[PDB]
């Protein structure tokens, strides 16, 4: 079971969003599928449910402004979203409702997709580096918006001793640092690279670590 | 609609041990066809949740025997034998047998572990920063225990809220740790104002703080 959700980003109050959700490893026409989005208090809400035979059911605080769909020859589910509102901002997931002959109930989740509703405009990040038995280093990310952002060492080679924090807003401008350790002949003898990845902005970004004079 | 608590909201458990959290319904949560669609996912940090058990007590072969789940009506109980470290994360029990469909709270489970001093770091505002007209001021708490800790700034011996931000990372499974990352940012103007920048921690492990600094000049 593979559930990716798709086109998550940020709208003004107002806007409209259409959300896929690319369905693979099961017979996708035989099961009703959802939406649940989980705010940043990171608590999950319902948010739509379709069913096999097309039958579509909502919670109020919706009604009338989303729409779920499904394209059972693409495989994919679709939320499209109207008249979006501040409170609406959260991670998206679909989910599906696998118990097959017996009631609703949601067996598996996608990776989720991030969708911002703000007035604040997309803004790309600054990548600054940080540096100096363990050595450790680091990257500050600041002054982005929207959220996500990825961060990887090493092209995503260096995993264990990382430390990507969680960004903080302090107006409409987002800011992360992310730690890496390694063993102290590690560097400056081999390199050592932060990339981070804005998809809002459309934006990459490499930065090597190099001593500082 | 139907109010799904949990409890506790907080659990720390040492490894082998038994961990027990609730889940009560304001309503019988028992279907007009008689099943009970009560079940508990678990959404570890940076990942999505995974469905445990489902209508009270049936494990989503995909977890062990470890995991079990009971209850009836209102009232329903998740433990969680012989706890992992892959065990800590977020737990939630949910609700279908009535539309809408609802969440509770959830509950953390967090591991117990030996308390273990954070290896701080402080990082001068950057080169290519400081060309923006900006500086910041990064300081690191990494792989602590317990969660509990204190940051405090001090510019040339004087604290400093204004322009602090904070963050802190989930337990890791790797080792049970906790991690915390500072950011003292200002204006290049102000940096180039002051000599000595630091960054204190107060943490359980040690008497006196753990303080870490640098200076400009
Ligand atoms: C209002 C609905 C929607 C139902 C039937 C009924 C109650 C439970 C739903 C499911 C849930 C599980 C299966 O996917 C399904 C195919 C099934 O058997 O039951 C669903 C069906 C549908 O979407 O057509």
């Amino acid at each position: 079971v593979m559930l990716v959700e798709s086109g998550g980003g940020l709208v003004k109050p107002g806007g409209s969003l259409k959300l896929s959700c690319a369905a693979s490893g099961f017979t996708f026409s035989s099961y009703a599928m959802s939406w649940v989005r989980q705010t940043p208090e990171r608590r999950l809400e319902w948010v739509a449910t379709i069913t096999t035979r097309g039958y579509t059911f909502y919670p109020d605080s919706v009604k009338g402004r989303f729409t779920v769909s499904r394209d059972n020859a693409r495989n994919t589910l679709n939320l499209q979203m109207s008249s979006l509102r501040s409170e609406d901002t959260a991670m998206f997931y679909c989910t599906r409702e696998g118990l097959l002959l017996d009631y609703f109930t949601m067996d598996y989740w996608g990776q989720g997709t991030s969708v911002t509703v703000s007035s604040a405009k997309t803004t790309p990040p600054s990548v600054y580096p940080l540096a100096p038995s363990m050595v450790t280093l680091g990257c500050l990310v600041k002054g982005y918006f929207p959220e996500p952002v990825t961060v990887t060492w090493n092209s995503g080679s260096l995993s264990s001793g990382v430390h990507t924090f969680p960004a903080v807003l302090q107006s409409d401008l987002y800011t992360l640092s992310s730690s890496v350790t390694v063993p102290s002949s590690s560097r400056p003898s081999e390199t050592v690279t932060c990339n981070v990845a804005h998809p809002a902005s459309s934006t990459k970004v490499d930065k090597k670590i190099v001593p500082a004079d | 609609d139907v109010v799904m608590t949990q409890t506790p909201l907080s659990l720390s458990v040492s490894l082998g041990d038994q961990a027990s959290i609730s889940c009560r319904s304001s309503q019988s949560l028992v279907h007009s066809n008689g099943n009970t669609y009560l079940h508990w996912y678990l959404q570890k940090p940076g990942q999505s949740p995974k469905l445990l058990i489902y209508k009270v007590s049936s494990r989503f072969s995909g977890f062990p025997d470890r995991f079990s789940g009971s209850g009836s009506g209102t009232d329903f109980t998740l433990k969680i034998s012989r706890v992992e470290a892959e065990d800590l994360g977020v737990y939630f029990c949910s609700q279908s047998t009535h539309v809408p469909f609802t969440f509770g709270s959830g509950t953390k489970l967090e591991i117990k572990r030996a308390d273990a001093g954070p290896t701080v770091s402080s990082f001068p505002p950057s080169s290519e920063q400081l060309t923006s007209g900006g500086a910041s001021v990064v300081c690191f708490l990494n792989n602590f225990y317990p969660k509990d800790i204190n940051v405090k700034w001090k510019i040339d011996g004087s604290e400093r809220q204004n322009g602090v931000l904070n963050s802190w990372t989930d337990q890791d499974s790797k080792d049970s740790t906790y991690s915390m990352s500072s950011t003292l940012t200002l204006t290049k103007d102000e940096y180039e104002r002051h000599a000595s920048y630091t960054c204190e921690a107060a943490h359980k492990t040690s008497t006196s703080p753990i303080a870490k600094s640098f200076n400009r000049a």
